[PDB]
DNA sequence: ATCGGATGTATATATCTGACACGTGCCTGGAGACTAGGGAGTAATCCCCTTGGCGGTTAAAACGCGGGGGACAGCGCGTACGTGCGTTTAAGCGGTGCTAGAGCTGTCTACGACCAATTGAGCGGCCTCGGCACCGGGATTCTCGA
DNA sequence: TCGAGAATCCCGGTGCCGAGGCCGCTCAATTGGTCGTAGACAGCTCTAGCACCGCTTAAACGCACGTACGCGCTGTCCCCCGCGTTTTAACCGCCAAGGGGATTACTCCCTAGTCTCCAGGCACGTGTCAGATATATACATCCGAT
């Protein structure tokens, strides 16, 4: 009726009901469990030697005993090497961030247990700012590696959706506190389930993340003018926001500090921005825009590569414009 | 008592190139340019109000007529230029 | 579950080699180089994504989510191509 | 009452909003004209004229001239990729053509 | 007597009629109680298409009979 | 055995398809092509079935008329086979690639 | 009063003068519409439709058909020299193409 | 709910005067409706532009006539002018 | 007052001068009667439309705007003469 | 014994001369006579503003120069250097004029 | 050039379905009659600008000679495309079912047309200086024959 | 590989007319109300678009041979380019005359608008024949062989 796994780092055990939560046509998530064992197999790189002699790649998951030969034995044969829990060497420190392969598995696993009907995410007004789309694991990993977040930056995702972007950032960056705000009620409802489920599968592997908060709200409100300007790095997926609210975001971004980073789907400033007397109040005056390297499967609504752009606030460009306006 | 855009084209030079001029032969080409894209945008926005059985041309019909007529990056920066002027007109 | 959209991926292959022969036979051509088919899949790639996008943007102006037969007519007839029989 | 402000000044524009609004009413385009429609349209026409005068003033400087001649408007439009798409069916009087010799024609 | 006018949507209504009432009178009473116009109604009695000129007693309709309503619309 | 000379069956297919009016692209791969170009607009689109037939009728009329000009460019160069530089020379004079 | 005569019947036409007059008033073409303008325009549209149906009914007879099919409209327009000038930028659905093989391609 | 309008009654009357024994399919009648609506918008759109060039606010049969000369090729424009003037002189006589 | 054979006033040096703004470096001898036939067909189409704009205005002078209007409805719109 | 350029050198020098200038290339009085004799077949005594004859010439210059650009592409496509009458006919056929 | 085998193709008769074409009732849009107001027809007048002619200067067109480069035909070779046969992939079809969204009606309010009064922006005319065109004289470069 | 020679760019001067700034003055845009209706919005309904299913088989895919076409090479020759002399007429500047473009005033007849009315065209239903299909046969077309 159920089947249980035990944590290596002493956390609460897991639950898998025998009326299985099959999700798509064929991933039929016992593949979730047999791949969950393989990441705890090397944490701790000695489950492969502790469990070589009897197991092999096995089909026929429709029987209850095929998991049962694998799962309670995993609750049992863990103690062939867990038994060193006392006396001379502790297990792994909880202050470890996961690898990119482990983090990809946890974020896929937290997504499967959280969203129940992903076709509900398509319930929006057409061509509105509230359309839904996602950024893949590979672009956010590109985004984290091509900004350089120090130990004092603050990350905010405007329009966080279900919140999978801030979970990858909070588990791959040593910063203070991260935020995500979402207006639409359907992905913000899944974001609360996504919030709880990320934490309990994070102590289960025994890994730390930075602290975060997923909120409901509208970032175009007066509460958010003060706290957009006080953050260091901003992620936003503005692909279908439209020009009326992209114009509103520019006059919130104009109060950011020096070295303020902005990663967006569409640019807030041209790549070939020439400054003259006609566009001195534009936001491209005070920022430098570069296009990141595009990768395959970068977004979730199309298959072709969509490239996101990087914005860096510097108020040393308009001065260099003013440093050649005087002597001729 | 005949009108043109020559006063207004000459103001846009001094913002862009503050120490160049135009000849009068090329000012007349700039007046032919402004009248041409006036009747392209207003002609396409007239059909958009008629396809949807509306009787009013608003700033939304001008916006989607710009997106039909201008190519690529011209349409991106004319839409952001037009929405900046409308939101400044309605907040003043 | 997974996911909110099933992404269609290639679909230009799609327009196959014995379908380009038998578009060129109506054009009246007798012999065809082997490099035509990749050239022809790129033209019908540029075309038909100029028609759509100019077909959508008539759909979003009508607030309407469903691109109809009109707005394909009006997409064509804007690019200098008038199509009869769908019908305006 | 208060001193009159033009609609171009409160929109932050250089082109006349009131003249564009009159030309939309007297052009038989629709029965009725919204209030933001001449503000939006005058901003697009001011943007498009600022791009040509940007590029034509650069072409006048490359020939060491301080005035824009119809040749400089021709060189500006045909060397910009997107201005050449708008004005591809447009001929400019006393504009000439771009210098372009096919590479086969050059001597060996 | 009464009849049952079943629709194609799943709605079966109870209408108090008389055998001298025509099909034109049946199509007039549903507009009085449901708001459906007379050019949007087709009636079914054992596979027949009923005509406005004849009455209910001309087609041998017993009380508590199931009449089906095919929804015609002006265009398509 | 029996075997036609090359060019004979090809001329037989000129007469076959210039006589008919049918669509020559398969309908489900074309419809699947249309729905994946429209994925670039983020939002969900629905495509009334008469609109996909209007796109296919126009795309095939575009390509048949393009192979007619492509064929004239190959005959002009004293060739009988069409070649990718014939498509490029036809689309440049027509005013498409420039 | 006297029994009503349609404006098509007193002009000797088959096309509706009163419907064309309504479409000119509701199409934003001018502020005002003259009385002879829908009579003139309905006679031109009736003339142009009588030429195509002349030539397409001849094309339907050459294929031993008694109904006009979109192929017969295509064969009528493309074989007439002046109907091909009007409808040169027009594609007709399920119309096909004219049979035309270049003389170089024919076998020796 | 709203009823439609087309030229299908009138195209069918012209066809019986020209070929009284032939018929027409429904897809060919939809192309003839597209043809009449296309030539209507060309003539009325050009005649609208002629009244604006000459600073007039009315469209008369003089402006339909010269829009027919601008749009139709040579012999089509010759016969369509003669068909149009024949209808106006019959309309204004009685 | 009758005026005839003026395509020969468009000379061989003038057609050669037009081909070299077009980028042609060598010209066969049969080009010059082709170019006069192409230019006659082009001028007949524009003047026919320009004269029927000035007949409708009830004038006897072909103005520059009649030429600009005639060129615009052939796709060949032209800046620099008042349009 | 006199100086003598090889054939093709002066022609390329004339490509660069006339692609730099913006002047009209047809003589003005022979062009004006041609306009006045084509117009005799439409209306009997026309009057022709001098700006209208210059608008007709500026359009005819631009039509022919753009036609010789496409004519030149058809001659290179046939691996030639000379333009021939079949190059003009192919260029007008694809453009949609000769048909 | 002719001949026969084989493959395609046109020919004729049957049979069968669904779409054209006809008919009927009905409602809404076109027609008849009338009034009021202004668009344009009509005339008259002004003066701009088009036409016609003239003469002189000289740039450009025309004519011819001469020679080399390019068009064109022919030939030979190798490759890549057509033809056809066997294998394999998925299109097409028909049928079922859900549900959503496009189309519709009914309130209702905010937005734009209309009108009147007022004034400053833009247009016309006006000086006037400087950009640019012209002219000449110098250096630099390119083509061509060695 | 290098000197002659013919174009071409570069560096200054003179002269000028067209672009730029100033000013005076209407008239068109702004201000301010006001009304009525277009459009936004909520609710409701049911057509049609999406998705799935299994099956049949049309069509795509893959393979292999061979043929004919692309393409490169060579040689001929004539036609096109370059140049110099002569000839023609474009071009400029000027004068003169008058058709007709452009404007203004006046008034009339034509069109918008209104209400009443009624008949033509639309929706709906129904029956039959045109055309599609199939099969079998007749015959025209291609191609290897002689
Ligand atoms: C394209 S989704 C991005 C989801 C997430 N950031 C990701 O890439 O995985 C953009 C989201 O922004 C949300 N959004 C739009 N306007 C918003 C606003 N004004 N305040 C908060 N969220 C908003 C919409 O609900 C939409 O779901």
């Amino acid at each position: 009726l159920e089947l249980r796994l035990k944590s290596p780092v002493g956390a609460e055990p897991a639950v898998y009901p025998w009326p299985l939560p099959v999700y798509d046509k064929h991933h039929d998530a016992a593949h979730e469990i047999i791949e969950t064992i393989r990441w705890v197999c090397e944490e701790i790189p000695d489950l492969k030697l502790a469990m070589e002699n009897y197991v092999l790649i096995d089909y026929d998951t429709k029987s209850f005993e095929s998991m049962q030969r694998l799962c309670d034995k995993y609750n049992r044969a863990i103690d062939s090497i867990h038994q060193l829990w006392k006396g001379t060497t502790q297990p792994m420190k909880l202050n470890t961030r996961p690898s990119t392969g482990l983090l990809r598995h946890i974020l896929q696993q937290v997504y499967n247990h959280s969203v129940t009907d992903p076709e509900k995410l398509n319930n929006y007004e057409p061509f509105s700012p509230e359309v839904y789309g996602e950024t893949s694991f590979d672009l956010v990993a590109q985004m984290i590696d091509e900004i350089k977040m120090t130990d004092d930056d603050l990350f905010v995702d405007l329009g966080s959706g279900v919140g999978q972007v801030v979970l990858q950032v909070a588990a791959a960056t040593n910063c203070k506190h991260h935020y995500g705000v979402e207006k639409a009620d359907i992905p913000a409802k899944y974001a609360e389930t996504m919030d709880r489920e990320f934490r309990k599968w994070m102590k289960w592997y025994g890994k730390k993340h930075a602290e975060y908060t997923l909120e409901r709200g509208d970032f175009l409100s007066e509460e958010w003018r003060e706290r957009i300007a006080n953050t260091s790095v901003i992620f936003v997926n503005n692909f279908a926001f439209g020009p009326e609210v992209d114009h509103q975001l520019k006059e919130r971004f104009a109060n950011m500090k020096e070295g303020g980073r902005i990663v967006s789907s569409k640019p807030f400033a041209p790549l070939n921005f020439r400054i003259n007397s006609r566009n001195l109040s534009d936001i491209g005056t005070i920022m430098r825009v570069v296009e990141l390297s595009p990768l395959k499967g970068s977004v979730s609504w199309t298959g072709k590569p969509v490239s996101y752009y990087l914005h860096t606030i510097d108020r040393t460009i308009l001065e260099n414009y003013f440093s050649s306006l005087k002597n001729p | 008592r005949k009108e043109s855009y020559s006063v207004y084209v000459y103001k846009v030079l001094k913002q862009v190139h503050p120490d160049t001029g135009i000849s009068s032969k090329a000012m007349g080409i700039m007046n032919s340019f402004v009248n041409d894209i006036f009747e392209r945008i207003a002609g396409e926005a007239s059909r958009l109000a008629h396809y949807n059985k509306r009787s009013t041309i608003t700033s939304r019909e001008i916006q989607t007529a710009v997106r039909l007529l201008l190519p690529g990056e011209l349409a991106k920066h004319a839409v952001s230029e037009g929405t900046k002027a409308v939101t400044k007109y309605t907040s003043a | 579950a997974k996911r909110h959209r099933k992404v269609l991926r290639d679909n230009i292959q799609g327009i196959t080699k014995p379908a380009i022969r038998r578009l060129a036979r109506r054009g009246g051509v007798k012999r065809i180089s082997g490099l035509i088919y990749e050239e022809t899949r790129g033209v019908l790639k540029v075309f038909l994504e100029n028609v759509i996008r100019d077909a959508v943007t008539y759909t979003e102006h009508a607030k309407r989510k469903t691109v109809t037969a009109m707005d394909v007519v009006y997409a064509l007839k804007r690019q200098g191509r008038t199509l009869y029989g769908f019908g305006g | 009452r208060a001193k009159a402000k033009t609609r171009s000044s409160r929109a932050g524009l250089q082109f006349p909003v009131g003249r564009v609004h009159r030309l939309l009413r007297k052009g038989n385009y629709s029965e009725r004209v919204g209030a933001g429609a001449p503000v939006y349209l005058a901003a697009v026409l001011e943007y498009l004229t600022a791009e040509i005068l940007e590029l034509a003033g650069n072409a006048a400087r490359d020939n060491k001239k301080t005035r824009i001649i119809p040749r400089h408007l021709q060189l500006a439009i045909r060397n910009d990729e997107e201005l050449n798409k708008l004005l591809g069916r447009v001929t400019i009087a006393q504009g000439g053509v771009l210098p372009n010799i096919q590479a086969v024609l050059l001597p060996k | 007597m009464q009849i049952f006018v079943k629709t194609l949507t799943g709605k079966t209504i109870t209408l108090e009629v008389e055998p001298s009432d025509t099909i034109e009178n049946v199509k007039a009473k549903i507009q009085d109680k449901e708001g459906i116009p007379p050019d949007q109604q087709r009636l079914i009695f054992a596979g027949k298409q009923l005509e406005d000129g004849r009455t209910l007693s001309d087609y041998n309709i017993q009380k508590e009979s199931t009449l089906h309503l095919v929804l015609r619309l002006r265009g398509g | 055995p029996h075997r036609y000379r090359p060019g004979t069956v090809a001329l037989r297919e000129i007469r076959r398809y210039q006589k008919s009016t049918e669509l020559l692209i398969r309908k489900l791969p074309f419809q699947r092509l249309v729905r994946e170009i429209a994925q670039d607009f983020l939002t969900d689109l629905r495509f009334q079935s008469s609109a996909v037939m209007a796109l296919q009728e126009a795309s095939e009329a575009y390509l048949v008329a393009l192979f007619e000009d492509t064929n004239l460019c190959a005959i002009h160069a004293k060739r009988v086979t069409i070649m990718p530089k014939d498509i490029q020379l036809a689309r440049r004079i027509r005013g498409e690639r420039a």
